């Protein structure tokens, strides 16, 4: 995140976990791509990531519950 | 059917 | 606008009024004829 | 085993409420009705009170006699099921309430 | 006493309603009241309810228009439609 | 008798002050005292019960002082009038955190907890709750007296509470009581002869309100009952002059007004009054007074209560009636039901019907004779009938409540209050309300013939 | 009768034309018109055949 | 026979109430004297207090409260 | 000139308790020393859903808002609904008449609008599994309470619907005396328009702190899918203690905000669980002012139930305060005979009030 709250990691499992850089918790592991998730960016606030992926959409996601 | 009321 | 409104709440509590009435005797009728029914068949061999 | 409730002719009930006041036809199957605790027993049955006009002496808990019915035909709104009339209610007999000889006491 | 001013209160309202009681009717309680026995056009002013024949035209509304437009979208879109076909 | 807290009255005493007496002059509310024995359920001992004593009206106590009594018992005549932690909640100026801390916030719903990580530091382990985890008719009998063993065994416990300020002056005891606001007239015709009963209220039978009974005219009283006719009612513990009236669901659809009541059956009726549970019976009597007596039965109407509320509703029948002047095959031309093209034009699309008995509808306002307008029926009317718009206009009871206060008349009989109708027009020498056309006659059906 | 009383099936006296609208005598019932109607049914029936 | 028995125990069958007290002082019943005037009353009550404490009076009026027996009283009003 | 009250609290549990004992009650300086003082507008709301619940109950509304006077009248119910304000959700407004309910002239169908659970009110499995079985037990036979769709703070969007049927005369007296064996623990997990990965990693986080604890745990599982989500998304986790052996429950709930783990939530749930039964006996200390008006307002009896000490709060000296500043009734407590835990019993004899609005 750009104000250092947590990161995001893709897999190659079609999914994303949201995870703490403070405590590693797993905050989130959202999901729902089916092909892998090769793209993640943070907004500049740390409430909205938006992933990407092979399937050519983009998926814009509130980080409040992980909602889309 | 009512009566009463709030005032 | 009066005259519809009064004919429409009018059909729909005719409507309810039928069906749970005829529900309510219907019940009392087949959970009493029942056992009417088995008390003759107990009762016709004496 | 000799009648309708163990071997009495009539047995004490408890009137739990009037079957079918709601009704709109007078003197109907439905509103010729009732809830009725049997004693000797103890379990809620359904019975008759014939004249729904004289139904509404009987009203609540009020101790009544149940006594037989014996259909004697076919009647058309004749409902089946029931086979218990009220007799009398708090020990005296409705029928002579109908025909205002006696009076209910409480 | 208080009980006096009671009784003369009581009085007072078993007067009035003595005469209300053997005194004219109301025209609205008294059945069969034709129109030279009212006061003239009281009747809007009544909160009187009666019943009807038949459920009157319904009024064309935004609403019902647009909710059988949106019929006619979902049908038009899927085309299932009924006409007559040839011999 | 079973659920209300009664009492006889037999011994009476006006404690006022003598010189307060002279010096307002005959006009004071007169505190009594009044020595009696209580029945019934226990009387709730903290002082402010509403208590209806009878022929005055309903008060309430001020100090109760119950005493040993005078006509005791083996474990004898008497004739007057005659020859830790409960109380550390219960005291009131303290604060509810001075009694938990000496012991030792209620819109937020989930109870207060504490600090989530020396919770869990707590609950590790969960070996504490861990013990934790691991006839007919005479069966009502048993029932009800295990109730009352229960009752008397908890009530055998600490003085003070069971037996003067937690079950309260038990069942059967002497007791004095002290009311106030009791009229002069009381005490100044004070007559021992009539008896002076008393009974505590429930809370549900002190409110005013719109009681629905179903009445019936007693079967040795001889003359029907008229609705808006006053009688005096026995219901409970009061009675009082109202003014009932008479209503019948017709086929359960309504609740329509009547004039009298039926001659024989039970009917609704429904009152202004108190109000008092529902399933409870009374009598009601007409005329009280022994001036207006004869050889008639006095009883009048008798019945229970069906139930109670604020305002109910009752509508009555009325036709506006009517009449062709220009008929068609099919439609006609009515006239003089209505006056005006703005009252047809409220009536726009009301059915009406014939005393012939055939239906129709009121189609349209004619323009120019403005009361006339035009109606379609299924055929042809004739000249010589009466149409008939049924309408149901609301009606609504009388707020009138005299209680009869008995025993405080100069006389204690001879009893007035509303008389009746007949008899306020045969004293104001008035006729009864007749109508010329409403009589009926022995009608004479003709042979009619067809063209 | 079965289970009612004579004051329960007693009588309903039928009310007379009025005096007001006298000219045209004799407001008719509901049996009166089913009798003209009947007819009037017939007469145009046989006009139809 | 049960005929005679199975009919009869039905006396016994009721409407379950509670009577509001048990034996630890029951009250004066309450009995009254009710006819039509001029008959009966206060030499009936007279009779009655005479036999129930050996002692008559004379113009009796108001509730009596009067004893009948070890276990209870009772109250005469006219 | 009857009763009469200081101090913006309670107000809810004084108006329930005035409608049931049928008198008057003046309220007043209601938050007078505030920034922004006078009546909230949920419990303005709260008072028109009592206005339209009973029938003839006149209530004045002071122009500077610190005071309100009530008549109360016949409670006759209906079937209505009832838009909620979105600053306090529907278990604020289902509580007191959960237990107003059983006695009007007719059933109780009014279904609410508005934000379903919160931190600090009652959620609706809540109510429905810690309150639904202690009325089931004191008399009350058809109590429902369904969801037509659920919501979520702070959007909302949530329907739920309760119904009681059963207008019984008065609660039958309550003797439970004994400590309560626990049969099972059971609790569901929802989530309203989020992943459902959610709701397995609140259950197996909850379970895992009572794994060791031997008795059978069942949790149940609820995503909410389509238009019956509602309009925020949440989630949320409720715990009950079942005694089956004579029908009891506890309870604890969590909703889980923005910013929160759902294992960590789980277990926070199940050890305030924990919490609850350790400072629990026979009832719930959410569970207890319901069931002490039901015992003061059932037949003319003696009701007796055990309870252990730390039940006793600030909350339960002023529920006692102020139903003896209604209706004058001491509780006596009996503390139990074998006392290495002083377990007191609220003994009552219960006034021998019953409704009297019912069709008979
Ligand atoms: N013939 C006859 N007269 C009786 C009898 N008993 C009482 N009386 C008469 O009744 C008269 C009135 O006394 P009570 O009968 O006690 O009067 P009451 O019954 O109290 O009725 P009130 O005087 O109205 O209060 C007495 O003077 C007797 O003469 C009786 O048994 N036979
Ligand atoms: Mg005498």
């Amino acid at each position: 995140s750009p104000d250092d709250r947590y990161l995001a990691i893709s897999l190659l499992d079609n999914t994303v976990k949201v995870f703490f850089l403070d405590s590693m918790k797993f905050y989130l592991s959202l999901y729902g791509h089916k092909l892998p998730v090769l793209s993640i960016d943070i907004s500049f606030d740390s409430k909205m990531i938006i992933t990407s992926s092979a399937d050519k959409n983009i998926k814009i996601w509130g980080l409040d519950f992980g909602d889309c | 059917n009512k009566r009463g009321g709030v005032i | 606008f009066e005259a519809r409104q009064r004919i429409e709440e009018k059909n729909k509590e005719s409507s309810d009024y039928h069906a749970k009435m005829a529900h309510i005797v219907n019940t009392i009728n087949t959970e009493e004829g029942a056992e009417k029914n088995k008390y003759e068949r107990e009762r016709k061999l004496r | 085993k000799s009648s309708p409730f163990g071997g009495s002719s009539h047995a004490k009930g408890i009137v739990l409420e009037k079957l079918g006041i709601e009704s709109k036809q007078p003197n109907s199957a439905i509103r010729k009705c009732v809830r009725v605790q049997l004693i000797k027993n103890g379990k809620k049955v359904t019975a008759f009170v014939p004249n729904d006009g004289c139904l509404n002496f009987v009203d609540e808990n009020d101790e009544v006699l149940l006594a037989g019915f014996g259909r004697k035909g076919k009647a058309k709104g004749d409902i089946p099921g029931v086979r218990f009339k009220v007799v009398k209610v708090s020990g005296v007999s409705l029928l002579a309430l109908w025909k205002e000889k006696k009076e209910k006491p409480r | 006493s208080s009980f006096e001013k009671q009784q003369i209160e009581i009085r007072k309202q078993i007067e009035q309603l003595e005469n209300e009681a053997v005194a004219e009717k109301k025209w609205s309680l008294k059945g069969e009241v034709k129109a030279k026995d009212r006061p003239e056009d009281a009747l809007l002013t009544e909160e009187l309810e009666f019943d009807r024949t038949a459920k009157p035209v319904p009024v064309i509304t935004s609403e019902v228009t647009e909710s059988l437009e949106d019929m006619i979208r979902r049908r038009i879109q899927d085309s299932n439609f009924d006409d007559l076909q040839r011999r | 008798r079973n659920e209300h807290p009664y009492m006889l009255a037999d011994r009476f005493t006006d404690l006022t002050h003598p010189e307060l007496i002279e010096t307002q002059g005959l006009q004071i509310d007169r505190k009594v005292a009044i020595y009696g024995y209580l029945h019934g359920t226990p009387l709730p001992s903290a002082p402010g019960t509403r208590v209806h004593i009878a022929g005055v009206g309903d008060f309430s106590v001020a100090q109760i002082e119950k005493l040993p009594d005078p006509c005791p018992t083996p474990f004898l005549i008497y004739a007057p009038m005659s020859d830790n932690i409960g109380k550390l909640i219960y005291m009131d100026n303290i604060s509810p955190e001075e009694c938990i801390r000496r012991w030792r916030d209620l819109e937020k719903f989930v109870p207060y907890f504490d600090t989530f990580e020396k919770l869990a530091k707590k609950w590790k382990s969960v070996d504490a709750i861990k013990e934790r985890f691991l006839t007919w008719y005479e069966l009502q009998k048993a029932k009800i007296s295990k109730q009352l063993e229960i009752n008397n065994i908890e009530y055998q416990e600490m003085t003070p509470e069971q037996r003067q300020r937690i079950e309260g002056f038990k069942a059967g005891s002497y007791v004095r009581i002290v009311f106030e606001k009791v009229p002069m007239e009381f005490v100044k015709n004070f007559n021992p002869k009539f008896p002076i009963v008393m009974g505590g209220l429930l809370p549900t039978e002190i409110k005013f309100g719109i009681v629905k009974a179903r009445l019936r005219r007693h079967r040795w009283h001889k003359k029907i009952l008229k609705t808006n006719d006053p009688l005096v009612l026995s219901l409970g513990w009061r009675r009082f002059q109202t003014l009932p009236i008479y209503t019948t669901t017709d086929s359960r659809t309504r609740t329509r007004m009547l004039k009298y009541t039926p001659e024989h059956t039970y009917c609704n009726a429904a009152f202004y009054g108190p109000l008092c549970s529902p399933n409870t019976p009374f009598c009601g009597v007409q005329i009280v007074a022994n001036s207006d007596t004869g050889n008639g039965f006095r009883i009048a109407a008798t019945g229970i209560v069906e139930e109670i509320d604020v305002n109910i509703e009752i509508v009555k029948k009325l036709k506006l009636v009517g009449f062709p002047y220009k008929i068609f095959k099919n439609t006609a031309f009515i006239k003089d039901m209505f006056s005006s093209a703005m009252e047809v034009a409220r009536f726009e699309g009301a059915q009406i019907k014939t005393v012939s008995g055939i239906r129709g509808e009121i189609k349209r306002a004619l323009s120019k004779p403005e009361g006339h307008y035009r109606a379609a029926f299924e055929d042809k009317i004739l000249m010589s009938d009466i149409v008939i718009l049924r309408s149901w206009y609301p009606v609504r009871v009388k707020k009138f409540y005299n209680p009869v206060t008995s025993l405080l008349l100069k006389e204690k009989t001879e009893w007035k209050g509303l008389r009746l109708t007949g008899q306020i027009r045969a004293a104001m020498n008035l006729e009864t309300p007749s109508n010329p056309d409403s009589a009926y006659h022995k009608i004479e059906r003709v042979e009619r013939h067809f063209n | 009768a079965k289970l009612v009383h004579d004051v329960q099936k007693k009588q309903h006296r039928e009310r007379s034309q009025l005096t007001s609208r006298s000219r045209y005598g004799f407001l008719e019932k509901h049996k009166d018109y089913v009798k003209r109607a009947q007819d009037f049914h017939r007469k145009q029936s046989t006009l139809k055949v | 026979t049960m005929q005679r028995s199975s009919d009869v125990n039905e006396r016994k069958l009721h409407v379950p109430m509670v009577d509001r007290t048990p034996e630890d002082d029951p009250p004066p019943f309450i009995v009254a004297v009710v006819g039509p005037p001029g008959t009966g009353k206060t030499t009936l009550i007279r009779s009655l207090v005479r036999r129930m404490t050996k002692s008559t009076l004379n113009d009796i009026q108001g509730p009596i409260t009067v004893v009948s027996g070890k276990h209870r009283r009772l109250t005469f009003l006219e | 000139k009857y009763t009469t009250f200081q101090g913006s609290q309670n107000f809810r549990l004084r108006i329930v308790l005035a409608t049931l004992s049928g008198k008057p009650i003046k309220i007043e300086k209601i938050r007078s020393g505030d920034l922004n003082p006078g009546l909230k507008d949920y419990e303005v709301s709260f008072l028109r859903l009592i206005e339209s619940v009973t029938n003839g109950s006149v209530i004045e509304i002071s122009y500077t808002g610190t005071t309100v006077i009530y008549r109360p009248g016949i409670i006759v119910g209906g079937a209505s609904t009832h838009i909620c304000p979105s600053s306090k959700p529907v278990g604020y407004f289902v509580e007191p008449m959960l237990y107003l309910a059983p006695f009007s002239k007719k059933k109780f169908s009014i279904l609410f609008k508005g934000i379903t659970a919160s931190h600090n009110d009652a959620g609706i499995e809540a109510i429905k599994w810690g309150l639904m079985p202690v009325m089931e037990k004191f008399g009350v036979r058809e109590c429902a309470l369904h969801t037509l769709k659920r919501g979520s703070p702070p959007l909302g969007g949530g329907e739920v619907h309760l119904v009681v049927d059963s207008l019984i005369a008065q609660p039958i007296t309550m003797h439970e005396i004994d400590r309560p064996i626990i049969s099972s623990i059971t609790g569901v997990a929802y989530s309203t328009r989020v992943s459902p990965s959610l709701v397995n990693r609140m259950i197996d986080g909850a379970k895992k702190v009572l794994k060791n604890l031997q008795c059978e745990v069942n949790i149940t599982a609820d995503v909410w899918r389509g238009e019956n989500s509602g309009k925020s998304p949440g989630w949320g986790i409720t715990l009950v203690a079942q005694s089956k052996q004579k029908g009891w429950s506890y309870f604890a709930e969590d909703i889980g905000d923005a910013g929160s783990i759902p294992e960590e939530l789980g277990e926070k749930v199940a050890c305030q669980l924990l919490e609850e039964i350790s400072k629990s006996a026979a009832v719930g200390r959410n569970q207890l002012p319901l069931a002490i008006v039901y015992m003061v307002i059932g037949k003319e009896d003696i009701g007796r139930l055990r309870i252990n000490k730390e039940q006793i709060d600030e909350r339960f000296i002023i529920l006692l305060r102020d139903i003896k500043k209604i209706f004058n009734t001491e509780v006596f407590l009996k503390p139990v005979d074998e006392a290495d835990n002083e377990d007191m019993i609220a003994t009552i004899k219960g006034i021998g009030f019953t409704n009297t609005s019912k069709k008979i």
